[PDB]
RNA sequence: CGCGACCUCAGAUCAGACGUGGCGACCCGCUGAAUUUAAGCAUAUUAGUCAGCGGAGGAGAAGAAACUAACCAGGAUUCCCUCAGUAACGGCGAGUGAACAGGGAAGAGCCCAGCGCCGAAUCCCCGCCCCGCGGCGGGGCGCGGGACAUGUGGCGUACGGAAGACCCGCUCCCCGGCGCCGCUCGUGGGGGGCCCAAGUCCUUCUGAUCGAGGCCCAGCCCGUGGACGGUGUGAGGCCGGUAGCGGCCCCCGGCGCGCCGGGCCCGGGUCUUCCCGGAGUCGGGUUGCUUGGGAAUGCAGCCCAAAGCGGGUGGUAAACUCCAUCUAAGGCUAAAUACCGGCACGAGACCGAUAGUCAACAAGUACCGUAAGGGAAAGUUGAAAAGAACUUUGAAGAGAGAGUUCAAGAGGGCGUGAAACCGUUAAGAGGUAAACGGGUGGGGUCCGCGCAGUCCGCCCGGAGGAUUCAACCCGGCGGCGGG
RNA sequence: CGGCGACGUCGGCUACCCACCCGACCCGUCUUGAAACACGGACCAAGGAGUCUAACACGUGCGCGAGUCGGGGGCUCGCACGAAAGCCGCCGUGGCGCAAUGAAGGUGAAGGCCGGCGCGCUCGCCGGCCGAGGUGGGAUCCCGAGGCCUCUCCAGUCCGCCGAGGGCGCACCACCGGCCCGUCUCGCCCGCCGCGCCGGGGAGGUGGAGCACGAGCGCACGUGUUAGGACCCGAAAGAUGG
RNA sequence: CGACCUGGGUAUAGGGGCGAAAGACUAAUCGAACCAUCUAGUAGCUGGUUCCCUCCGAAGUUUCCCUCAGGAUAGCUGGC
RNA sequence: CCCCGCGGACGCUACGCCGCGACGAGUAGGAGGGCCGCUGCGGUGAGCCUUGAAGCCUAGGGCGCGGGCCCGGGUGGAGCCGCCGCAGGUGCAGAUCUUGGUGGUAGUAGCAAAUAUUCAAACGAGAACUUUGAAGGCCGAAGUGGAGAAGGGUUCCAUGU
RNA sequence: CGACUCUUAGCGGUGGAUCACUCGGCUCGUGCGUCGAUGAAGAACGCAGCUAGCUGCGAGAAUUAAUGUGAAUUGCAGGACACAUUGAUCAUCGACACUUCGAACGCACUUGCGGCCCCGGGUUCCUCCCGGGGCUACGCCUGUCUGAGCGUCGCU
């Protein structure tokens, strides 16, 4: 809000033999103005408590080792078809989910070779889900020009931009990456790992010398390394029914006892 | 009031602090306005060196820094003298020159000269009248080999 | 989607500028669609809207085939006039009904010297995209 | 005993110029509080801040060491990070508080006075002619005036400089045009003008539709264009636009070449001989203020008042001694940096008419005060005025009909239309003011497809249909196991 | 097991009005004590008060970990989003941590056992090993005599459970030793390019925010304290300029 | 008929004026006018401080304080 | 060595489900949970909507201990909500609170300073108040008369409403 | 029986909450970064066929010219306007013009009064009256002209 705000008035109390709140009051005679309370939160025309100000601290800074490793989670959900279908993203009928496709793709210049495309990998429903769901935001958006809200859609990942980009674009929900500078903010759209995402050959390629191996650090990152599991068998059903567990175990005490009634 | 262990503070909010306050939103704004700067007096300079003059070797002052070696402000005049270079001519080819520092040891002159040579050999000079070549360069290597280097000419090297 | 840096897609600037428009670009605002004849036969799609033009209404209550001269082309606000789109009022004189050129299609063009200049100013640029996009 | 020269002054509506005042967010020079904190309060703090005065520009100021250091040294200014809430200051209380080094942004250096040399080499003004106009310049001419030896110009300034010899290299500058480039540049350099894709297709919803279904060939059409706005809904294809190293037209600027007008005039190394500096200033005492600067950081007043192997600095006063470092008392200088005023733009996890600027509107307006100054309230008919013709009562306001509209149960302060409060109608009740908690009862409005009250698994019996039930054959697909 | 069910009745403790019995003083606030003859409150609508920045402390979550952190800068078509994201590594300068202690000059954290020798003189030269000592507790873990089994026994074939005792002992706690810096008391040796008003070493007390095989750094969240208008409203005043 | 009453023009302005003196008057304001700003001045003092349920649950005592309507401190509380 | 039957309920959002026992006051204050509520942002609901959104009204049907919520009917006429996260200028009965509106008081107090009006007529829908005439009074020349200064600024004068 | 009072509901008033909307703000960022004696900012008064405010404009007054544009403006009226022997409107804006105060400039203002030089008219040159035009501020720089001094001198 302005500095100035509800302080521009030169108003004063009026004291306290006046029968009236001991709010500051606006000086003179003539206009409705005057007499009224003034400087007050409670006061109408006043200023607010604690007006907002502009050094409110709007960024916040990440570690980089974060960063990069919410990006290995995005990555690695997205070849997931549950996580990915539970992002809702339509993926019934596309062959395979690290879904990759030759570079030829990356050297496209018109829409419509760019939506044939999408038909033929099957990823054209997702693109219509995204029609679907245009509507109008409720609320003030509406005037803050985020008029329009929509689903989004498949994320296309490319290593160079040989027109790919200008052949994409127009088709809604379709948001491009290059692998070399991977957004968790397109990655993950809300926060939700499991966005659908469309790889190029080459970047696909690229994408162990970009963030390395277990066995290998990164060539393209100088000090990175692949994060380290806490549990690398994550099957508890497989687990528990080993039997070197089963060994161990103690019968179960699979009969209730429930209160006896006192007679 | 104190409030049982705690750190005795002392914050400098006393001046009405809020009048002078910088806030750093043109940051990422400014970041695009310098690298404009830069890359259009690059392409100004169009086979000059970037990121400017050849600037020479010098030991850093203090007993903290005097193990690290920095780059300085101006090659000496001995140091021009020694490499054959006038103090007039060296900042019309690209040598920095410091009229003001002195050269207390002969293994700081002597470093420093021949980084002078070096460079004077690594230097391409393009003739005045590119119809008529004096003395500048052979045409047959400052046609191909004259390219812009990016980044400090002979960047110091601990 | 917009890209240039220079031209806003802000609703409240774009509303101010469309109603404290000049009536010279009033004018443009004010362009119909021309009929598939006339489409066909200069290579131009739309065109600002003339006084003496005859056009059909395409939308609203007045929609039909019947070809109406237009009659008023009242830029202050964003209406036109056409002959036999009228209502009577009250006291049983008729008054024109405004509608919004874009809700008609022009059947027949006023053609002198400064339209046929716009007309193939228009062909002409419209060539020059279709021969760039071959 | 007048006439001349000079000096110091004066007048002029003398010829030709310049300053004043405004804005003032940012900048420079002064002046400069108190509230406040210290739980009182005076030093301190607030604060070199508010208020006050002066002066600028697109930036200003600063700035090329009388520096930092003490190292193996760095090297103008300005800004960022850090140093660092540190050294230090402080009723050593509250509180205050830098710098160097390091890493970056940017990077640019120079000019006089003096000392000397050169026949004042210098400059202004006025007439005449030519080339031009585009901010008024260039060239030539004048026994044309003036400035100036009480000192103009060239060379030259501490990084040393000059002059002579000896040797070497002839090496090549800046200005305004003629015609044309590369077409000026991340693909125009900028300013202005005008243009460039595709459904108003079929059936339907509606007052209106931009809504809903559909559009064979992998699917209506365009898409480098699915930003936005308008249009009777809610529109990529109706319109303006949007995308595009898209088109055309008009205007302006510095960039290379051949020529033109004129200037344009020796550079380096060695040796020798010479020449080298800013004074009521520095510094000292004292006083007041200021600073982190503490036996005194800086600034200023008064008194004293310099030197030249000198002077300043070397963060504890002083004497002696060595050492280091710079060279004050003259001047200019771009960039990086600042910007709550101005011109023109873009955007937003902001506000949404008691909010957001005081001001969404004939708002610094109406109005108030002698004045300085104070300062509001106030948005919305409808898609379209189609803004109610006409009849009738009344003097009229106002009504009853009629009419427009999808709607006036939208009728010019008219979208929606809450509560408080009021009128009327309906029901119920009423001498302990109303109101309330618990428990029932009566009445009433409604609800229950209430009104002969579940469904469904197996079996038994009766009366009918349909294939085909099982098992085999062929084919396809899965699950599990396999040295 | 019984009765009753369409234009009259059936069920609906909720909800509307009324009646009766019992209970029941008007809230908010200060206060030992409010129904108070204590203050504010006629009614309704809308507005209206612990916020943001900075700095600490502790707790919790995340990443990396004796390291950690690019926040300033730079590089990436210069920009729909994107003022984002990505990258730098001779951009880690620097911050914090990895060492403390003293006013300072300065100094600055390894012991245990086995042997021959001076004299194994409370001790000096070495060897060899192991690498922060020991006591008492100490989750957990290890060994474990002896038991628990089958239609039965002479005789062991494989492992499972209970198990008195015993062992290694995490973290942590108490205690005793040891090591580093300051300062006292005592005392004897050693070193040399500087033989000195030089330098070093020992034993015994005591001062330290220390060592004794690191735990920190960055980010986020919460709480608490503080400086800021500082939860909101409120003086009598003071100052400057008109 | 007088140190008389009164118009207009002038002069004196805020710690100042003016006062046959009452701290009177100085634009309904005077034991220091009015206006704007510093300023959202400070307040240990008064008033207020906005949804629900669940669990736990006090103190008016100690010591020190220009301390006695306030703090620090220990105690009592809650959370982890 | 299941087989005349080839068959055999539910469960276990493990942040879930189930069992047993004890317990339940509370100001100041602390903590937890909230499928309580408001606004906006990132995702998601092939969500809702002119075949009617928000809002508002309701002797309508219910749900929850509660904060609150869902559904029916009416009005209205263009937008809105659920879930996972994110972020606040996020919840009112008070503050002699701010702004706006409305009551009782109440058809009440009151419309009482300076002697005074009456008759007829005209215009007019309408006359205690206008105009004319008649009568009775008052100011009584230090005026309730006739003209100016200051101040006001068109109030002056006709016609009309 | 009615009145009155209370509760509830329907309808109607009063009132303007709520909701939806937004040519407005607030905040951030970017590029420019330009006033004035050649009269600024500000103020006053005027200017439209019908016009009070706002807005625009300056006696050429809700605008002239020029250029782009290409048929309107509009509340009503009027008259234009072949759109080519050139054009409505709007935009741009480089030509022209731009009243009185105001640094404000002849002197002075809550008023008014001069002086000098030209031109025209009454005069029928000589200077009186009227009108028109141009000048008449302070400070200051260079130069010019006119001067002052028992300032320093020179010659007579
Ligand atoms: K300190
Ligand atoms: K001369
Ligand atoms: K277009
Ligand atoms: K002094
Ligand atoms: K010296
Ligand atoms: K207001
Ligand atoms: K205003
Ligand atoms: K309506
Ligand atoms: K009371
Ligand atoms: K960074
Ligand atoms: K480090
Ligand atoms: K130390
Ligand atoms: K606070
Ligand atoms: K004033
Ligand atoms: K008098
Ligand atoms: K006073
Ligand atoms: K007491
Ligand atoms: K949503
Ligand atoms: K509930
Ligand atoms: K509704
Ligand atoms: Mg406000
Ligand atoms: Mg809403
Ligand atoms: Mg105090
Ligand atoms: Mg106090
Ligand atoms: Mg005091
Ligand atoms: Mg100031
Ligand atoms: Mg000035
Ligand atoms: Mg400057
Ligand atoms: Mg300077
Ligand atoms: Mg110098
Ligand atoms: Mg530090
Ligand atoms: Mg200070
Ligand atoms: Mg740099
Ligand atoms: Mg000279
Ligand atoms: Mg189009
Ligand atoms: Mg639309
Ligand atoms: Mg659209
Ligand atoms: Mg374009
Ligand atoms: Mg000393
Ligand atoms: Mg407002
Ligand atoms: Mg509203
Ligand atoms: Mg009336
Ligand atoms: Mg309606
Ligand atoms: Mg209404
Ligand atoms: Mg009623
Ligand atoms: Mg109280
Ligand atoms: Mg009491
Ligand atoms: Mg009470
Ligand atoms: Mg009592
Ligand atoms: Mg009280
Ligand atoms: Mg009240
Ligand atoms: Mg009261
Ligand atoms: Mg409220
Ligand atoms: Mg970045
Ligand atoms: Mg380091
Ligand atoms: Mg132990
Ligand atoms: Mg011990
Ligand atoms: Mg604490
Ligand atoms: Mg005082
Ligand atoms: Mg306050
Ligand atoms: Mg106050
Ligand atoms: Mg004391
Ligand atoms: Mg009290
Ligand atoms: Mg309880
Ligand atoms: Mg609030
Ligand atoms: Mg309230
Ligand atoms: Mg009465
Ligand atoms: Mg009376
Ligand atoms: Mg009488
Ligand atoms: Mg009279
Ligand atoms: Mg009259
Ligand atoms: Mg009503
Ligand atoms: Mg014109
Ligand atoms: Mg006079
Ligand atoms: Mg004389």
């Amino acid at each position: 809000v302005s500095e100035l705000a509800g302080h521009q008035t030169s108003a004063e109390s009026w004291g306290t033999g006046r029968a009236v709140a001991r709010i500051p009051r606006v000086r003179g005679g003539g206009t409705h103005r005057s007499g009224q309370g003034a400087f007050g939160n409670m006061c109408r025309g006043g200023r607010m408590f604690a007006p907002t100000k502009t050094w409110r601290r709007w960024h916040r800074r990440v570690n980089t080792t974060q960063k990069r490793y919410a990006i290995c989670s995005a990555l690695a959900a997205s070849a997931l078809p549950a996580l990915v279908m539970s992002k809702g993203h339509r993926i019934e009928e596309v062959p395979e989910l690290p879904l990759v496709v030759e570079d030829k793709v990356e050297g496209y210049k018109k829409t419509k070779e760019a939506v044939l495309l999408l038909k033929k990998l099957k990823a054209w429903n997702d693109i219509k889900k995204v029609y679907a769901s245009q509507r109008m935001r409720a609320g003030k958006g509406k005037m803050r020009n985020r008029r329009r809200i929509q689903r989004r859609g498949p994320c296309i990942i490319y290593n160079e931009d040989n027109g790919i980009i200008k052949a994409f674009r127009n088709i809604p929900g379709i948001t491009l990456l290059n692998v070399s500078k991977l957004n968790i903010l397109k990655l993950a759209p809300g926060g939700h790992v499991g966005r659908f995402c469309i790889w190029t050959e080459s970047a696909f390629r690229k994408l162990d010398e970009l963030y390395g191996t277990w066995r290998k650090a990164a060539s393209l990152k100088s000090n990175y390394n692949l994060p380290m599991h806490k549990m690398i068998n994550t099957d508890l059903s497989r687990i528990l029914k080993s039997p070197e567990i089963q060994r161990a175990l103690r019968a179960p005490r699979k009969k209730i006892h429930r209160r006896v009634l006192k007679k | 009031a104190p409030s049982r262990n705690g750190m005795v503070l002392k914050p400098h909010f006393h001046k009405d602090w809020q009048r002078r306050v910088a806030t750093w939103f043109n940051q990422p704004a400014r970041k695009i306005r310098r690298r404009k700067a830069r890359q259009a007096k690059a392409r100004r300079i169009a086979p000059r060196p970037a990121s400017g003059p050849i600037r020479p070797i010098v030991r850093c002052p203090t007993v903290r820094y005097h193990t690290k070696v920095r780059a300085g402000r101006g090659f000496s005049l001995e140091e021009l003298r020694v490499a054959g270079i006038h103090k007039k001519v060296a900042r019309t080819i690209g040598i920095s020159v410091d009229p003001r520092r002195r050269n207390k040891s002969t293994e700081s002159l002597q470093a420093n000269v021949q980084r002078l040579k070096e460079y004077r050999s690594k230097l391409i000079l393009f003739p005045r009248k590119p119809s008529a070549p004096k003395k500048g360069d052979s045409s047959a290597e400052e046609l191909k080999l004259a390219t812009q280097l990016t980044g400090p000419v002979m960047p110091v090297r601990n | 989607m917009k890209f240039n840096p220079f031209v806003t897609s802000d609703r409240s600037k774009n509303r101010k500028r469309h109603f404290n428009a000049p009536s010279h670009i009033r004018r443009k605002i004010m362009s119909s669609p021309l009929s598939k004849e006339l489409r066909q036969k200069y290579n131009v799609r739309s065109m600002p809207i003339r006084k003496d033009d005859e056009v059909q209404v395409v939308r609203g209550h007045y929609k039909g085939q019947q070809i109406g001269k237009v009659v008023q082309v009242y830029r202050k606000k964003y209406v036109i006039y056409i002959e036999r789109v009228q209502r009577e009022k009250a006291n049983g004189t008729t008054v024109h009904v405004g509608i919004h050129p874009s809700k008609v299609v022009i059947t027949r063009l006023k053609l002198d010297k400064d339209r046929k200049k716009i007309l193939e100013r228009k062909a002409k640029s419209r060539q020059v995209g279709k021969e760039k996009g071959k």
